[PDB]
């Protein structure tokens, strides 16, 4: 199963459910309702980078191989910190 | 000269001998302050058979008084029987040279060679042949001081006959002289400059003498002054009487040391 | 080798993996599973370059080095409109603010 | 009590290859017999090094510059064991997968002098997170707790 993550500026990010569940906030938003998540305060340049983090995390968690650095450009570092702090990942 | 066992605090075990384990420890005396000591211990307590041969190793070290040979501090004959030695607090040379591989200057490495040369010139003056000169048997008292370790604990533990340290005449004829000590010293100097790499890694003990006899020698260490490698080469003259005396090594090492201090 | 991709159409971005050795056509089968449009209704692009169905992703220049989990490569996607394909149109992501002074040398 | 995370004084030699498979300059840290951390010489990225340790010795690995945590053979602690067939023990040192938040804090820390954290336009909780630098003592506390807890699991 894939999930749709929608940024503040309307960008649709389709990612594997397993990848999205890396974030405890996304996990909490997908369990409670008795799938698609909207983020009014996270813009697309930040949410794209968060999705790259999900890919990275599932690929390299419990790998015996060498793992590369997760790169963060200086320009996005503050917004991405605030995103990670809110998303719990 | 006995010491009062109560003034000895037995510490952690720092090694093993033929006879028993060896421990670090402290010795506070009525005449001087707290002193770090090594305690050799003996498993057996046979009067003439084992207790004699073990107290003999203390007798041997009592003969020597040199700033670069571990001093005997005392013995305890009451059970269990223990020999008390000056502690070299920085432990074994090989481990020390690897730990400080990137932080030790060449001048210090040449100093260690110089100091060992002074102990070996001294041993020759006592008509005493060490037979077990190798980095494994050298101990570090401080950053600027190494010492030959216990003669008893030095035997055949260079790491069985230490073929890769031995002069050809020791391998071929079991001849053991000052001139054969000079060969071993050359190898020990190589060990020091190589930061405690053993000589002839990956070569079988049985093939060493054939390689020696073909004119093969340990190669010039990286960052070894040519004058020093030339001194080592002379120590490894096949013909014992073409080797320098410890006397000449002392003088030439002192000159190479000053030549290095004057450059850095 | 595994390759990590962003498949991008308008304001839509799919995050998916495939192999160097998978074909363009097999990537189109992955898009179909997600966006329910069959391969014959898709065009995939590397920049402006239309990709042939038979080429491997690796042959198109999507490699372990250019398509990483932490830095996926972009594949452009255009669907058939009526009897013709829409033009390749990818909306850029938003841009960050000016770098704060305390984050420069 | 006695520290739970300490080396045992075995004097059983063990040859080890510290392999820095990370892009960080790596500080090997030995826990002595009193469980105190001792720094060893740094390992540049991509460099292996044969080193002499002992069975039952405890090592951990850190970024030399920043003190960020590293894994060794996919875990936090490395314990040399018996050499077998004369085969040296590999210590594969890698980056962990840091949380996105921790990786973000590493990057802001590497760009902003600590005296300037308070000029950044973020909430106070993140100023405090920036100031809570990684350090070995904190990680030893944490690793001790996780070991004490683990040894108490089951009844
Ligand atoms: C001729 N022989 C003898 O006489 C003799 C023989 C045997 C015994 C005693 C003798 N007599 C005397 C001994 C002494 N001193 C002395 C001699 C030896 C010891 N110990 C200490 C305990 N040791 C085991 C251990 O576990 N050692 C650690 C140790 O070695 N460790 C930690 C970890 O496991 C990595 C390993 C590392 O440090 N290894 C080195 C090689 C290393 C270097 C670099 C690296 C790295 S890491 C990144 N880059 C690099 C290059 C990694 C490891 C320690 C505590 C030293 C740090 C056995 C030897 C201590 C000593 O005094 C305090 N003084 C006087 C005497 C006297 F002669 F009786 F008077
Ligand atoms: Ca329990």
């Amino acid at each position: 199963m894939y999930v749709k993550l929608i940024s503040s500026d309307g960008h649709e990010f389709i990612v594997k459910r397993e990848h999205a569940l890396t974030s405890g906030t996304i996990k909490a938003m997908l369990s409670g309702p008795g799938n698609e998540v909207n983020f009014r305060e996270i813009p697309s340049h930040v949410l794209s980078k968060v999705c790259m983090y999900f890919t990275y995390k599932v690929r390299y968690t419990n790998s015996s191989t060498e793992i590369p650095e997760f790169p963060i450009a200086p320009e996005i570092a503050l917004e991405l910190l605030m995103a990670a702090n809110f998303l719990d990942c | 000269y006995e010491i009062q066992r109560e003034r000895i605090e037995l510490g952690r075990c720092i090694g093993e001998g033929q006879f028993g384990d060896v421990h670090q420890g402290i010795y506070m005396s009525p005449e001087n302050p707290a002193l770090a000591v090594a305690i050799k211990t003996c498993k057996n307590c046979t009067s003439d058979s084992v207790r004699e041969k073990f107290l003999q190793e203390a007798l041997t070290m009592r003969q020597f008084d040199h700033p670069h040979i571990v001093k005997l501090i005392g013995v305890i004959t009451e059970n269990p029987v223990w020999i008390i030695m000056e502690l070299c607090t920085l432990g074994e040379l090989r481990s020390f040279l690897q730990v400080r591989k990137y932080s030790l200057d060449l001048a210090s490495l040449i100093l260690y060679a110089y100091q060992l040369s002074t102990a070996l010139a001294y041993l020759e003056s006592k008509r005493f042949v060490h037979r077990d000169i190798a980095a494994r048997n050298v101990l570090v008292s401080s950053n600027d001081c190494v010492k030959l370790g216990d003669f008893g604990l030095s035997r055949y533990m260079e790491d069985k006959l230490p073929i890769k340290w031995m002069a050809p005449e020791s391998i071929n004829f079991r001849r053991f002289t000052s001139a054969s000590d000079v060969w071993m010293f050359g190898v020990c100097m190589w060990e020091i400059l190589m930061h405690g790499v053993k000589p002839f890694q990956g070569v079988k003990n049985n093939d060493v003498i054939g390689r020696i006899e073909n004119g093969e020698r340990l190669p010039m260490p990286p960052n070894c002054p040519p004058t020093l490698y030339s001194l080592m080469t002379k120590c490894w003259a096949y013909d014992p009487s073409r080797r320098p005396r410890f006397t000449e090594l002392k003088a030439q090492l002192s000159t190479i040391l000053e030549e290095e201090k004057a450059q850095q | 080798m595994d390759v990590f991709l962003m498949i991008r159409r308008h304001k839509t971005t799919i995050f998916t993996d495939a192999k160097e050795s998978s074909t363009v056509f097999e990537l189109k089968r992955i898009v179909e599973g997600i966006l329910k449009r069959p391969p014959d209704e898709q065009r995939l692009y590397k920049d402006d370059q239309l990709l042939d169905d038979g080429k491997t992703l690796g042959e198109c220049g999507f490699t372990s080095q250019t398509a990483r989990p932490q830095a996926p490569a972009t594949v452009g996607l255009a669907f058939r409109a009526d009897d013709t394909f829409e033009a390749l149109c990818i909306e850029p992501f938003s841009s960050p603010p000016e770098l704060p002074d305390v984050m420069k040398p | 009590p006695r520290p739970v995370l300490r080396s045992v004084n075995s004097r059983e030699p063990s040859q080890v290859i510290f392999c820095n498979r990370s892009p960080r300059v790596v500080l090997p840290v030995w826990l002595n017999f009193d469980g105190e951390p001792q720094p060893y010489p740094t390992l540049p990225p991509g460099t292996g090094r044969r080193i002499h340790s002992y069975r039952g010795h405890l090592w951990l690995f850190r970024d030399a510059g920043t003190h960020d945590g590293l894994l060794v053979n996919q875990t936090e602690l490395f314990v040399p064991s018996l050499n077998v067939d004369g085969q040296p023990i590999f210590a594969n040192i890698t980056l962990p997968v840091y949380t996105l938040k921790e990786r973000c804090l590493q990057v802001v820390r590497s760009l902003v002098k600590p005296e300037n954290y308070r000029r950044l336009d973020i909430v106070r909780s993140l100023y405090e997170d920036l100031e809570d630098h990684p350090n070995v003592q904190k990680d030893l506390e944490r690793l001790t707790q996780e070991r004490i807890a683990h040894q108490r699991m089951g009844d």
